[PDB]
RNA sequence: GACCGAUAGUGAACCAGUACCGUGAGGGAAAGGUGAAAAGCACCCCGGAAGGGGAGUGAAAGAGAUCCUGAAACCGUGUGCCUACAAGUAGUCAGAGCCCGUUAACGGGUGAUGGCGUGCCUUUUGUAGAAUGAACCGGCGAGUUACGAUCCCGUGCAAGGUU
RNA sequence: UAUCCUUGGGAGUCAGACUGCGAGUGAUAAGAUCCGUAGUCGAAAGGGAAACAGCCCAGACCGCCAGCUAAGGUCCCAAAG
RNA sequence: AACAGUGGUAGGAGAGCGUUCUAAGGGCUGUGAAGCCAGACCGGAAGGACUGGUGGAGCGCUUAGAAGUGAGAAUGCCGGU
């Protein structure tokens, strides 16, 4: 059916998890997972750490295969927004957000 | 009732005649050609799904203005570029290039947004013989 | 003695969102921008169900007037002739008919030319 | 058949064995009512002129009384702020032919 | 010159995509069953010239 | 109590003259809800952790410790239709293809053509503006109450009414 | 009598704006200045004038794929010789 | 029945609708009340109401009287974004 894992309450943005997150979508897991381990970019250890995650509940706990999983859907939306305050040049004050969000993933099988 | 006979999207005319433009006074050619282009001919609907028929001219020659402003009725236009407004006079039109004095004169004579110059780009004139179909076998006319 | 609030509010809202409906992501997810769509979406209507009755008589007379070209015969003399061949218009709008049947057009032109002979 | 009647102050195009959009002039529910205003029978045939014919009689099956939906009517007058709003309901009346009688 | 209208969604999603993120131009190296660097030394087996560390 | 129900009712429902601000007297906020019962997840697995994922709990776990019902703006995911030769406050009217489907009118979905349409108030003679105001959505909010005066209109008496 | 008249209860408006007709100023530069009359717009659509508030047709309480018509046209757009 | 109709800003005049509340005659609800979203739902001129889904404990038709009684407008107000 399908292997499930989800992330809240993850700095990382919507806009810049978006770019990754459809880039993995459709994709055989054990090429995307190997991709994303070494990159420059940081948000992907954190989206593979939680694909990881849905592999090994999936197995473990209700069983299923991991020999026949890709990567159904996933989204990434904003979960809360925390602002801060950061004394902004004028004698002003700007608000820098400091993003905590949702990463949504379903693996699932699809080659069973 | 609410609704009335009318033309379907599967209604396709769109036949071909030979038509000449030579010893033809235009506006006279021109306006009556432009009426069946636009759907107008048929007994079923004009605008909303039409087919006119494409017509190509093979011999286009003379066209009279009557006067001395056959020589002189002077064209213009104005296109991008630093020379602007450019201009080409009716004596030298009809010398060379007599097939887009011909073409802009029954667009002009035609509505219709999108479609319309679809259509109307079917239709071709030429000052020597042009005809190259034979599929449809052109059928003459003149008006 | 206090009004409800909440509820009987979002009762009034809802009527303009939905006549405004169907339209973008902007022009009824915002409810001031929406108000001004159903404005024109009603004075369109009612203004367009007596411009399009007018239309439709500058419509069928087109079709009418070339088809009739094609048996010799002009709209003014046509619709002229009509009258004096039985004291009938008989509908510029029935002369559809045209379209259905090529043969009885062609016959009730004829029928006109006879009393402008 | 091709066949023309009178819908009172109009008239409508009629075939035979179809339903037809009139206005009523009294036909409720399952009844049968006649048109001898009839004024055109051919289609191959011409009874143009001769305002109403004679040699014919359309009868009808009288098929439901319906309703036309309601359509928007509004007046906005910019910068007067009127607001009258009505919706065009009124009733109609669907007869279906299926024998046009000599 | 600052922004005069709100934005819609058609004209910001125009604008941001038409381009997309792409995976790098990693090759699968089946001496290791994973991902390598291609013309660079690979991350299990060393490939580029030579095979000898798997660190 | 023909008082109000978390914006209401006192500045302040609640660990408020608190937080926060100026040298200073002083100015001066926001903030309700897991269950009926805590039984607030025994037991286990992966995530370095943050979290989840099974299982159990119980009527309810889309009640699982940041939670009542939880809209709308806001932002992603899947799907029907549609667009890479065009001219627009985006609809309206009318045809038309494709897809779908009504309990009944027998009906919805979309946009490919043709005609037509320049936001609202403010303010008027005229704003569609190159005049005034608005980032947006939700909720919130301004013709009042009392006592004289003058009319109204409903009744009881009416050469009587009235303490 | 969709007239006056009388009494009681609520008004709103005070550059109107624009055009034609008729008298006066410039013996007639000036979105120059005044009135007698009517019209429209104001406040009220649409038709014709390319569109072009106020000229000209005319007044929208509602549907009809019915017809006649005004100003104004009939070669095409802009229905139609 | 016949007969005529002018429905336009400022305003005048006539009826109704919803919302909260007290009242006396009545009635629903845990097998699903209030609130929430969709229906090609029906009935209105308009202001105005039915079924499924979610939700998880209260709700209301008539007859009357009362109001904190219905927002698209003053860089209106508070939260969210």
């Amino acid at each position: 059916m399908q292997a499930k894992a989800v992330a809240r309450t993850v700095r990382i943005a919507p806009r810049k998890a978006r770019l990754v997150m459809d880039l993995i979508r459709g994709k055989q897991v054990g090429e995307a997972v190997s991709i994303l381990n070494l990159t420059p970019r940081a948000a992907s250890p954190i989206i593979e750490k939680v694909l990881k995650s849905a592999i090994a509940n999936a197995e473990h706990n209700y069983e299923m295969d991991a020999n026949n999983l890709v990567i159904s859907q996933a989204f990434v939306d904003e979960g809360p927004t925390l602002k801060r305050f950061r004394p902004r040049a004028m004698g002003r004050a700007s608000q820098i957000n400091k993003r905590t969000s949702h990463i949504t993933i379903v693996v699932s099988e699809k080659k069973e | 009732m609410r609704t009335t006979p009318m033309a379907n999207a599967s209604t396709i005319e769109r036949k071909w005649l030979v038509v000449d433009a030579a010893g033809k006074t235009l506006g006279r050619l021109s306006s009556e050609v432009a009426a069946i282009l636009r759907g107008k001919h048929k007994p079923t609907y004009t605008p909303h799904v039409d087919t006119g028929d494409h017509v190509i001219i093979i011999n286009a020659e003379k066209i009279e203005l009557t006067g001395k402003k056959l020589t002189d009725k002077i064209y213009y236009r104005h296109t991008q570029h630093p020379g602007g407004l450019k201009s080409r006079t009716a004596l030298e039109m009809r010398t060379n290039y007599p097939e887009k004095m011909l073409e802009l004169a029954i667009k002009g004579m035609l509505p219709k947004g999108s479609l319309g110059r679809q259509m109307f780009k079917k239709l071709n004139v030429y000052r020597g013989s042009e005809h190259p179909h034979e599929a449809q076998k052109p059928e003459v006319y003149e008006l | 003695p206090r009004v409800k609030g909440g509820t009987v509010t979002r009762k009034r809202r809802k009527k303009v969102l939905k006549l405004a409906k169907g339209y973008f992501g902007s022009k009824h997810t915002l409810y001031k921008v929406a108000n001004q769509q159903v404005m024109k979406s009603g004075n369109y209507a009612f203004r367009d169900r007596r411009q399009k009755k007018r239309d439709f008589r500058k419509l069928w007379i087109t079709r009418i007037n070339a088809a009739a070209r094609m048996n010799g015969l002009s709209y003014s003399r046509l619709m002229h002739g009509l009258k004096l061949s039985g004291i009938e218009v008989n509908r510029k709008m029935l002369a559809d008919l045209a379209v259905n049947d090529l043969t009885a057009f062609n016959q009730l032109a004829d029928a006109a030319k006879a009393q402008l002979n | 058949m091709y066949a023309i009647i009178k819908t009172g102050g109009k008239q409508i195009k009629v075939e035979e064995g179809q339903t037809v959009y009139i206005e009523k002039l009294a036909a409720e529910a399952g009844e049968t009512v006649t048109f001898e205003d009839v004024l055109f029978v051919g289609g191959d045939n011409v009874k143009v002129g001769n305002p109403t014919v004679e040699g014919a009689t359309v009868t009808a099956k009288v098929e439901k009384q319906g309703r036309a939906k309601k359509i928007t009517v509004f007046r906005y007058k910019p910068k007067k702020n009127v607001h009258k709003k009505q919706g065009h309901r009124q009733p109609y009346t669907k007869v279906t032919i299926e024998k046009i009688n000599a | 010159a600052v922004p005069f209208r709100r934005t819609s969604k058609m004209k910001k999603r125009l604008r941001r995509t038409h381009f997309k993120l792409n995976v790098p131009g990693m090759t699968e190296c089946p001496s290791c069953g994973e991902m390598k660097l291609s013309h660079r030394v690979c991350k299990a087996c060393g490939s580029y010239n030579g095979k000898d560390i798997n660190v």
